[PDB]
């Protein structure tokens, strides 16, 4: 999961 | 119960040196994992740009992408004639790998309307068995035209096959075949046969009429 | 840009980074950097940490439960991301200080420096019959919060995060890697000579390595059969030193040398995991979870190292053996073959 | 570097057919050999992958149990065996290699075999040529065409005066008729002085059934  | 991708234009139309952008949205997050392919009729794909941004080597600097949650975008700054073909937006995160369903890009034009002809059918088609009458357009844009025939004043349908060529690279126009298909019966009985054809450069609906 | 998110169980603290794999410049380590957010509903305690783990994850072999493993803390570090001790003030990096503009307050800056000659993430490959997590060297960074360093840390409380120490290719290839032999027998003295080489010193993984050859038979002796081999090497320093070499890539060509006759042949071998899957215990590159990674790259030591460098050093050998007929005056007594050994760096290129 | 594909063809459906994909400047094992559909106008589609240096396959849910894709290594060719076949599989399927390490997108592709499938037999094209009347003279130009009816292979190539005349040709493309065989059109403007007085012809070439054909256009 990654989130800018 | 698969990602798919949607680009969001169906065909784009813009002249020589403008900022194109074509946005696709993925089904659901498939992280920066897109790329985006460059077709030619009649030719393979070729890539353009991966892992969303980066340019892959031998693709002009103008190219660049962009990615915005699940929207993600190819843009180019200078639009050059090696830039006119049809694009595909791609993911591969997850297995299946998808492709979006394209974009046709264009050259722009000046509005021409087409010289639009009729031909008759040869002395050698109605001799084998069948009739097929030809009404050609040559030479227009933009490519979208909506071609009637009328046989007998009648609007005749359920027999008519169309055929659009693409775009030339030198003077940058379009063509069109539509082709009545119809049995050696039915052309010696009531021969009026006719083809209407309707595009924005014809301000009025021109009709080419052929008998005998 | 973009960072990597994991949050606790219930949701109170989440760990952010801006990447997993921390590139070992065998000079400089890149930093862990990072933020962890807590929100004040869920601080009661008041004391936030932060920890860096170089673990070596194995399982004893008296145990029988099928899947039990055990960590043994190989380096260690900790960082106190609240409160804020007075003795201790660092200035936040670029990476750093987007984040706190982000979230906020909230998140306090962690960062951590891997020290030189350390371990590379090596994970060691599992047998089919293996349902515990993966063992071998392994790195990660454990957020929780604990009135003090004594404390035992609820699961709940805390989030754990796998992250990795890597490698590359070096940007000058190194010297073409040559070795030759003679052996000399009694009844005679004629030599029996074996050159071989390879056609690089650098090897991306699943590429070919092409192995000339080059064998002189003056003997009265004759060469039966051809082994080469790719070899892994594998020391292992942890508790007392292991070590052990394993054919990854081979071919037993038949080619004969007979006895005064020249000979020179190219073989080429491609080390994949495919034909191997059944060698546990194999070296191979650090896994996040369990996804299939290549074999383990070749890790690099520092020319003046330290050495007794704990964790798995691994390292690739082409090996070149001539099994040489035996027989005569001391019958199948005395062996005659002759081999040479040929070393090479396998290991991913630098990513742009 | 290249990806040259092979084995395309006519296959009755429920039939067989095997693809070829030789790869030149590409190691075997540092890379991915996937396979790609495309029907005409209708876009994109992964089919199948394989990974040889894991030795992994992978498949689309269409193709599951249907499909099978292999390679040899010592060759350098992937193949891809199509079992059971169908109308729907009617397509060109592209070869496209990938980077094992790590997967960057399709970086080369090949030229793609034209793959069809049918119970429609071969058949070669009845050629009759559109006379240019009073209805084609326009502007100082006329208009000369030659109508390609009654093949059904997809592969049809055509050229006036065997490649002499490339000015102003529009070759359409090729639309499928109701009753199953192919139709396609094919016209050039040449201008109304020269009509008459120099003759023009209209080379089709079907490789499929070997017919060459040399008709003779002339106003009505």
């Amino acid at each position: 999961a990654s989130s800018v | 119960s698969d990602i798919q991708m949607t680009q969001s234009p169906s065909s784009l139309s813009a002249s020589v040196g403008d900022r194109v952008t074509i946005t696709c949205r993925a089904s659901q997050s498939v992280s920066s994992a897109v790329a985006w392919y460059q077709q030619k009729p009649g030719k393979a794909p070729k890539l353009l740009i991966y892992s969303a941004s980066s340019l892959y080597s031998g693709v002009p600097s103008r190219f660049s992408g962009s990615r915005s949650g699940t929207d993600f975008t190819l843009t180019i700054s200078s639009l050059q004639p090696e830039d006119f073909a049809t694009y595909y937006c791609q993911q591969y995160k997850y297995v299946p790998v998808t492709f979006g369903q394209g974009t046709k890009v264009e050259i722009k034009r000046t509005v021409a309307a087409p010289s639009v002809f009729i031909f008759p059918p040869s002395d050698s088609q109605l001799k084998s068995g069948t009739a097929s009458v030809v009404c050609l357009l040559n030479n227009f844009y933009p490519r979208e035209a909506k071609v009637q025939w009328k046989v007998d004043n009648a609007l005749q349908s359920g027999n008519s096959q169309e055929s659009v060529t693409e775009q030339d690279s030198k003077d940058s126009t379009y063509s069109l075949s539509s082709t009545l298909t119809l049995s050696k019966a039915d052309y010696e009985k009531h021969k009026v046969y006719a083809c209407e054809v309707t595009h924005q450069g014809l301000s009025s609906p021109v009709t080419k009429s052929f008998n005998r | 840009t973009r960072v990597f998110k994991k949050a606790s169980p219930n949701g109170k603290l989440t760990v952010y980074l801006g990447k997993r794999d921390f590139v070992d410049h065998i000079d400089l380590v890149d930093p862990v950097d990072g933020v962890v957010l807590v929100d004040p509903e869920y601080l009661k305690e008041r004391r936030v940490y932060v920890t860096l783990t170089c673990a070596f994850r194995y399982g004893r072999e008296d145990l029988d439960v099928l899947g039990l493993t055990f960590r043994k803390d190989l380096f260690v570090a900790n960082v106190q991301s609240f409160p804020p001790a007075p003795e201790d003030k660092k200035p936040l990096t670029r990476l750093q200080e987007r984040l706190i503009k982000k979230l906020g307050e909230h998140a306090y800056p962690f960062t951590f420096e891997i020290p030189p000659n350390l371990p590379c993430s090596v994970t060691l490959q599992p047998g089919p019959e293996d349902t515990g997590k993966a063992c071998g060297v392994d790195y990660e960074v454990k957020a929780f919060l604990a009135e003090n360093l004594e404390e035992k840390i609820h699961k709940r409380n805390s989030v754990r995060l796998v992250i990795r120490k890597v490698q590359y290719a070096p940007e000058r290839p190194g010297p073409q890697p040559t070795a030759e032999t003679t052996r000399q027998f009694l009844m005679s003295d004629k030599p029996l000579h074996l050159e071989a080489s390879l056609d690089k010193e650098i090897y991306y993984h699943g590429e070919p390595i092409s192995v000339n050859v080059h064998v002189t038979n003056n003997t009265n002796k004759t060469v039966k059969k051809i082994k080469i081999s790719v070899r892994q090497y594998a020391d292992i320093v942890l508790f007392n030193t292991a070590q052990y070499k394993v054919p990854v890539a081979m071919e037993e060509a038949d080619d004969t040398v007979a006895p005064s006759s020249t000979f020179s042949k190219v073989y080429t071998l491609t080390p994949f995991l495919a034909n191997n899957r059944e060698k546990r215990g194999l070296a191979l590159d650090g896994k996040l979870k369990h996804e299939d990674t290549n074999l383990a790259s070749s890790t690099l030591l520092r020319e003046g190292a330290n050495r007794e460098i704990l964790g798995i050093i691994v390292s690739y050998k082409v090996k070149v053996k001539l099994v040489v007929s035996r027989g005569g005056l001391l019958g199948d007594l005395a062996s005659s073959d002759v081999a040479v050994e040929l070393p090479f760096t396998l290991m991913h290129p630098k990513p742009k | 570097v290249q990806l040259v594909e092979s084995g395309g063809g006519l296959v009755q459906p429920g039939g067989s057919l095997r693809l070829s994909c030789a790869a030149s400047g590409f190691n075997v094992y540092s890379s991915s050999i996937h396979w790609v559909r495309q029907a005409p106008g209708k876009g994109l589609e992964w089919v199948a992958s394989i990974s040889s240096y894991y030795g992994y396959t992978y498949y689309a849910d269409s193709v599951k149990g249907r499909f099978t894709i292999s390679a040899d290594t010592s060759k350098n060719t992937a193949y891809l065996q199509m079992n059971s076949l169908r109308a729907e599989d009617t397509a060109v399927y592209y070869c496209a290699r990938s980077r094992q390490f790590w997967y960057s997108g399709l970086d080369y592709w090949g030229q793609g075999t034209l793959v069809t499938v049918s119970s429609a037999s071969t058949k070669g094209p009845s050629v009759f040529p559109l006379a240019p009347s009073s209805k084609s003279t326009s502007g100082g130009t006329a208009a000369l065409g030659c109508l390609v009816k009654d093949y059904f292979p997809e592969p049809v190539t055509v050229s006036w005066n065997s490649g002499a005349l490339t000015s102003g040709v529009h070759t359409f493309p090729a639309v499928l008729q109701s009753s199953g065989l192919y139709s396609l059109s094919s016209v050039v403007t040449v201008p109304s002085s020269s009509l008459g007085t120099q003759t023009y012809i209209c080379n089709v070439n079907h490789k499929p059934s070997n017919t060459k054909v040399d008709k003779k256009v002339e106003p009505k």
